[PDB]
């Protein structure tokens, strides 16, 4: 039932990054209808920035994620519209990520739209609250200047510290891009906790 | 044990012939068909000092001295020789060259050490 | 287009650098010998006790093991511990200076 | 058992000692003790035995 | 025989020749029980 | 009194009780991978000695009879078979556990503490503290945390000190209440995302600071102290501070007496010694103490503290490789218990 | 060894818990350091003092092994066979006349005076006082109900380095026992000091049972004819209900 | 190296001269002494109960 | 599939002891409560079941934590695996750190064999020369400079 979960969990991840939503929500009912019927669902947000991004749920059996070019030509016309866009999430069945031409399309986008961040997602993870999950530690983004000051202290470059990707689902729940910090603070059973910190690196896909 | 009843005949390497050797007390059908090696020692299951610890044991220096699981143990030289070129003899130290250093030569006699004299670390 | 290499590159002799000292009141690093630096302090002093002899220990030894040991620990070494922090990419060696007279011993004696 | 000296027969290529009690050589410091003299910290003991005993030497570059 | 067959297996030049030595000065022997003796002393 | 068989197993020296039962009472069930004897001998049969589809128990591995009555031809075969997997698996617990160790060596080797207590390879962070606590594992004393598992009432009615009416007391308490729900909060998440890891009251610490109270306690020619309003506020004043400069055991003294700012990941890795401190120098346990023996306890503790941590330098890497590789040989050797 | 007949490296038997060593045929390296620098080094950092705490288990990993184990229970325990575990002032001081310490004074003791086992330990002990109380590896609820167990027996209490009550056996003497006597004395004066409290225990264990004897027979294998009557009436229960 | 013939090998670790031997009080003495916790772990029981027979046949001269 | 989540071949039933803080701020060992220890693992199916606690679902699989946790819960994983190896003899809780630290450096959990060891220190060729295979390790390092 990863729709149900779905359709409850993206508002609590939009939620999570401190977003207003554009649209207001439909029933439940109304998105699987509308998923069957289009092949997807939109999701627009409001950034503190006054930026916009948009979620796209696919369904698991529907054109875009089979046919490369109902992608491209959605992601086109999706991409050169009046709206301050600064990421869109294609959120696809786990298969989808496997193909090939999907990725392709997915690349070449971002090629062609280099100020803008393009990620595809499985479904799962956003099928729960990754952030409450309790194997998860706590996570938090940190800024530029405290990493710096950080580093200096420590006589460390950014190369040096352990990575993470940026498709991690706590990064990804957190909002966090290349290049940047993430402090954890994580259990420890020698210390009772301890805090690491990470550079965030690129996306698997 | 007795490793082999033509002994004396052989020249055997890393061969040892227990001199005594019993049938247990408490034998088998096994010593029907094999001779038994080993002897039917005196045991005491204790504990001494802690001096057979840890799979260790103590043993009676009397029972060593006569005879007990004492045997001789043989080993064999064999030497070979390069057709016309080498020979066996009593080197001599002004003519030969790159002798052993600390070497005692001086126990061959016709190449050959006699039988019955005690070897020792460095002789040839 | 790319050339060929240039004798700008190519060179395998890396560039000299310049030691630079951490101020003592800047230091970051323990202020108590480990166990590793205090073993490398004695060894090193008692090879060179077996090759000079002098010292200025008050007390007679027969070994230069013990005469380094009581060095060490009546604060009479005439060693100094360098801990090397970083090799900057612009060519400095920025390094600690520590005095084990002045250091915490963990030996025992 | 076994016991040898500070010198004896060497390897002509590695110009270590030979193998053991019947070549009249040394005794091996494996790959296994190198992990746990690594692991005490006992670098100079690894120069005595690895260097000194067995086959160190000096090599020249320029 | 060739080159590069110096190198690979336990008997070769990296894992014998190199992370292992052939030493000097020292010795071996089987080990026995003493009870007279400290635990950091050896016979 | 005078079974020697007997007073060999029930003092630890050698032995264990099924060694006892399969001597003198009977050996039971030959069990090879938590299983009975299968039929390898044509189809329904476990022996020649035993006919097709048998229902008893012998017929799979039941060894009735113990040593000291002796086995029969069918019971000495099923023990050989058990006894045969002893054998298999101790050649295996050398060449599998080599080939596991040669791996976790080569991979973990290059894992060396710098002069940071961080563990890297060569510049590269593997950890940010070395066990996230800085110690070595020679240097820990395992210790009982007293407020961990107590209720809110008798926390308060332990560790509260009425003596005086001051704010200090409050805090002096509030602070005692929040350590012991942070290591609630933690170590019941840790027992969530495992298998069976209960949470415990008793940790490995650097310093025993009970122990060095009653010791102190001991030597000291006083008796019990009088009232004195002054020196309990002083040696709270004391502690508080300690406790606030304990992360510089960390870095050196020469930033202790400058003050300057702690990491954070340095003030994560005092957590369970300040924790451990607050509650074995509580006020309510401190009455019997001068100020004088406070600045001895509080000297002795710092000391240890800094006789605990791991050296600059040490291949913390092979370490971890060798005390994780060993115990594979037992997990070898017990092959045949498992499925 | 002056003696040359001596061929084999000797040890004590509680060194074995670092090399994982017996005496069933094993052979062991031994080399000499002859530098000066190798020699300072082996003194200061790769003595075996420094791993009487292990760095895997960060526990203690030598003790007392099968027969001061079974030795020190049967110097500390409370009864003999022959009534109170008591000893004269001569074979008191025959226990430490191999431990290699200062010899105790016993010169406040008639020649008919008698002192048990918690009193020749306690001598002992007091050169390194610690604090210990635990339940010995003697006392099992699995024995209990078929063993009429002593009270000043099933609970071991030292303070201050005098045992006041309790048998010694493999939870306070025992290798690789945590928390144990030797891991006390470690946490408390070092781990040489450690170390020689193993030794010394030792020679007390071992000189007690040099005339209180301890051997296994056939017979302390043998169930009477009453109870082997009663196990097979056990093993027919469980065919029975297989 | 010794052992027994239900696998109970050992090492001969002390050498004791006759009058330093423990005897019973009809004058006999061990050869051997072995340690009694190395039965309990192996339950090499046919060990013991050689002994037990064989005690009586030297005496029944059988 | 009929009746059942994919990837689970048995769901047993198991006792487990967990603690839990009172109303009157005890800490309580309860015993007799009752979870799921199944046979098979597949977290997305469990996690989408309606009986199953989403957010305390404990896989034995580093891979499958990996897939939807991420790094740090995969870095807590092959912690308490190992430990589970280990048995009760265990070694020290930070010579299990020093594993799951390594394995979990890069982001991605990476293995103790030749290929983890290239992802973690490739230019170190001498390290890796000496592991597995001399003869590939040089050629590649030749090519590469
Ligand atoms: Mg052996």
């Amino acid at each position: 039932m990863a729709m149900q979960k779905l359709f409850t969990y993206i508002y609590e991840f939009i939620e999570y990054r401190k977003m207003v939503l554009l649209e207001e929500k439909v029933p439940y009912d109304k998105f699987v209808q509308m998923v069957l019927n289009t092949g997807f669902f939109r999701i627009n947000a409001e950034t503190l920035n006054h930026g916009i991004v948009s979620v796209f749920i696919f369904g698991a059996n529907g054109k875009y994620v089979h046919h490369g070019g109902d992608m491209r030509t959605l992601l086109t016309n999706t991409l050169n519209e009046k709206k301050h866009y600064e990421e869109l999430i294609l959120i696809v069945d786990k298969p989808v990520l496997s193909k090939k031409n999907i990725l392709d399309i997915i690349v070449e986008q971002r090629a062609a739209n280099p100020t803008i961040v393009i990620n595809i997602y499985p479904y799962h993870l956003f099928c729960i609250n990754i952030p409450k999950v309790s194997a998860i530690p706590k996570h938090k983004l940190i800024t530029q200047e405290e990493a710096q000051e950080f580093l200096g202290r420590e006589y460390l470059q950014p190369q040096d510290l352990m990575q993470i990707s940026a498709s991690d689902p706590p990064v990804v729940w957190l909002g966090g891009r290349p290049g940047d910090f993430v402090q954890i603070e994580r259990p420890s059973e020698t210390a009772m906790h301890a805090v690491v910190i990470r550079f965030i690196t690129k996306s698997k896909i | 044990g007795w490793y082999c009843f033509s002994w004396p005949y052989r020249v055997d390497m890393n061969r040892f012939f227990q001199f005594y050797n019993e049938m247990p007390l408490v034998k088998t059908i096994a010593h029907n068909y094999v001779i038994p090696n080993g002897l039917n020692t005196i045991v005491a299951y204790m504990i001494y000092g802690g001096y057979n610890q840890e799979d260790s044991v103590i043993v009676s220096q009397s029972f060593i001295d006569r005879g007990g699981f004492a045997g001789t143990f043989y080993r064999e030289e064999k030497v070979e020789l390069e057709s016309d070129i080498e020979s066996f003899g009593k080197p001599d130290p002004l003519i030969t060259k790159n002798l052993k250093p600390g070497a005692n030569y001086e126990k061959l006699v016709d190449g050959f050490v006699p039988v019955g004299t005690v070897v020792k670390k460095g002789d040839i | 287009i790319v050339e060929s290499p240039s004798i700008c590159e190519g060179f395998v002799q890396a560039s000299s650098q310049t030691l630079v000292i951490i101020p003592d009141n800047e230091r970051i690093t323990s202020n108590v010998l480990t166990t590793f630096e205090a073993t490398r302090l004695v060894a090193v002093r008692a090879q060179q006790l077996a090759i000079n002899g002098s010292t200025m220990l008050k007390k007679k030894y027969s070994s230069p093991i013990d005469i380094a040991k009581q060095e060490l620990f009546n604060r009479k070494i005439p060693l100094l511990v360098m801990r090397c922090i970083k090799v900057t990419p612009e060519g400095q060696k920025i390094v600690e200076i520590w005095n084990p007279r002045e250091m915490g011993i963990p030996l025992l004696d | 058992r076994y016991a040898v000296a500070s010198y004896g027969p060497t390897d002509a290529l590695t110009g270590q000692p030979l193998d053991g009690k019947r070549s009249h050589g040394g005794l091996r410091l494996g790959e296994m003790e190198h992990w746990v003299l690594t692991a005490q910290g006992a670098m100079q003991t690894i120069i005595e035995k690895s260097h000194d005993d067995s086959d160190g030497c000096i090599s020249y570059i320029c | 025989p060739s080159i590069m067959r110096r190198l690979p297996r336990k008997e070769g030049r990296i894992r014998k020749s190199l992370l292992g030595s052939q030493v000097w000065s020292i010795s071996r022997s089987t080990i026995c029980g003493n009870s007279d003796l400290h635990l950091d002393e050896v016979g | 009194e005078t079974n020697g068989l007997f007073q060999m197993v029930a003092t630890g020296a050698k032995g264990s009780n099924p060694n006892m039962i399969h001597i003198m009472a009977g050996i039971g069930q030959i069990e090879i991978n938590t299983q009975r004897i299968q039929p390898q001998f044509s189809f329904g049969r476990t022996l020649v000695y035993y006919p097709r589809f048998a229902l008893e128990a012998q017929a799979y591995g039941f060894i009735c009879n113990s040593y000291i009555a002796g086995l029969t031809s069918p019971e000495f075969i099923f023990g050989e078979m058990n006894g045969r997997f002893d054998l298999i698996n101790k050649a295996l617990s050398t060449s599998s556990t080599g080939y596991a160790n040669r791996k976790a060596i080569f991979g973990l080797q290059s894992c060396i503490v710098d002069y940071y207590r961080r563990v890297s390879i060569d510049t590269r962070l593997v950890q940010q503290l070395y066990g996230e606590d800085g110690l070595d594992a020679r240097q820990l004393e395992t210790v009982r945390f007293e407020t961990i598992m107590l209720s809110d009432q008798e926390l308060e009615d332990k560790f509260k000190y009425t003596g005086i009416q001051s704010p200090l007391f409050e805090e002096e308490f509030s602070r005692l209440k929040k350590d012991r729900d942070k290591y609630r909060q933690i170590f019941l998440n840790v027992e969530n995302f495992n298998f069976s890891q209960l949470l415990t009251d008793v940790r490995q610490v650097p310093v025993n600071v009970a122990s060095i109270v009653k010791n102190i306690l001991l030597s000291s020619t006083s008796g019990v102290l009088p009232f004195d309003e002054k020196s309990i506020l002083q040696k709270y004043a004391m502690v508080k501070t300690f406790c606030k400069n304990l992360p510089y055991v960390f870095i050196n003294n020469i930033q202790e007496r400058l003050q300057t700012p702690i990491p954070v990941y340095l003030k994560r890795a005092a957590s369970l010694m300040r924790m451990l401190i607050r509650i074995e120098l509580a006020t309510v346990k401190t009455l019997n103490i001068t100020c004088e023996q406070m600045s001895a306890i509080l000297d002795l503790i710092r000391l240890q503290y800094t006789q605990s941590l791991i050296n600059y330098g040490e291949a913390v890497g092979i370490l971890a490789a060798q005390s994780v590789s060993e115990p594979l040989t037992q997990y070898m050797l017990d092959s045949h218990h498992r499925s | 060894l002056e003696n040359p007949k001596i061929s084999t490296f000797q040890m004590n038997v509680s060194a074995c818990a670092w090399y994982n060593a017996d005496f069933d045929g094993d052979q062991m390296n031994l080399w000499v350091p002859w530098s000066v620098m190798s020699r300072v080094e082996a003194e200061l950092l790769c003595s075996v003092r420094n791993w009487f705490i292990s760095t895997k288990s960060s526990g203690p990993v030598n003790g007392q092994v099968q027969d001061s184990t079974v030795g020190s229970f049967l110097l500390t325990r409370t009864n003999t066979p022959m009534g109170k575990n008591v000893m004269n002032k001569l074979h008191a001081m025959g226990l430490f006349q191999t431990t290699q310490t200062d010899p105790p004074c016993f010169a406040n003791y008639s020649p008919t005076d008698l002192l048990d086992g918690k009193s020749v330990v306690s001598m002992l002990l007091r050169q390194t006082p610690i604090n210990y109380q635990r339940a010995p590896t003697w006392y099992s609820e699995v024995y209990a109900p078929y063993m009429h167990y002593n009270k000043q027996d099933i609970s071991t209490q030292i303070r201050n380095g005098e045992l006041i009550e309790g048998v010694l056996d493999k939870k306070a003497v025992g290798a690789g026992s945590s928390g144990g006597i030797y891991h006390l004395i470690s946490r408390r004066y070092g781990p040489q000091q450690a170390l020689k409290m193993i030794f010394a225990t030792q020679q007390l264990a071992l000189n007690y049972v040099r005339n209180a004897g301890f051997t296994v027979s056939t017979a302390d294998m043998l169930l009477t004819p009453e109870a082997h009557q009663e196990v097979q009436e056990i093993i027919n229960e469980l065919l029975l209900e297989s | 190296k010794m052992s027994s013939r239900s696998g109970n090998k050992g090492i001969a670790a002390l050498a004791l001269p006759t009058s330093d031997m423990p005897f019973t009080e009809d004058g006999l003495q061990p050869d051997l002494i072995v340690n009694p916790h190395s039965h309990p772990s192996r339950m090499t029981n046919g060990q013991m109960i050689e002994t037990t027979v064989g005690l009586a046949n030297a005496l029944q001269g059988v | 599939t009929i009746r059942g989540i994919p990837g689970i071949k048995n769901a047993n039933v198991v006792k487990l002891m967990r603690h839990r803080v009172d109303a009157q701020g005890k800490l309580v060992r309860l015993d007799n409560i009752y979870a799921i220890k199944t046979n098979g693992t597949n977290i997305f199916g469990a996690m989408l079941d309606d009986n199953i606690d989403p957010y305390t679902i404990v896989s034995s699989s580093i891979g499958d934590t990996m897939e939807l946790y991420g790094i740090e819960a995969a870095r807590q994983k092959i912690i308490s695996e190992i430990r589970t190896v280990m048995g009760d003899k265990g070694p020290n809780h930070r010579h299990l750190l020093m594993y799951a630290d390594l394995m979990t450096r890069t982001g991605q959990v990476t293995s103790l064999e030749k290929a983890g060891l290239n992802a973690r220190e490739p230019s170190n060729v001498l390290l890796r020369m000496a592991l597995s295979s001399p003869v590939q390790v040089l050629t590649d390092a030749a090519v590469d400079s």
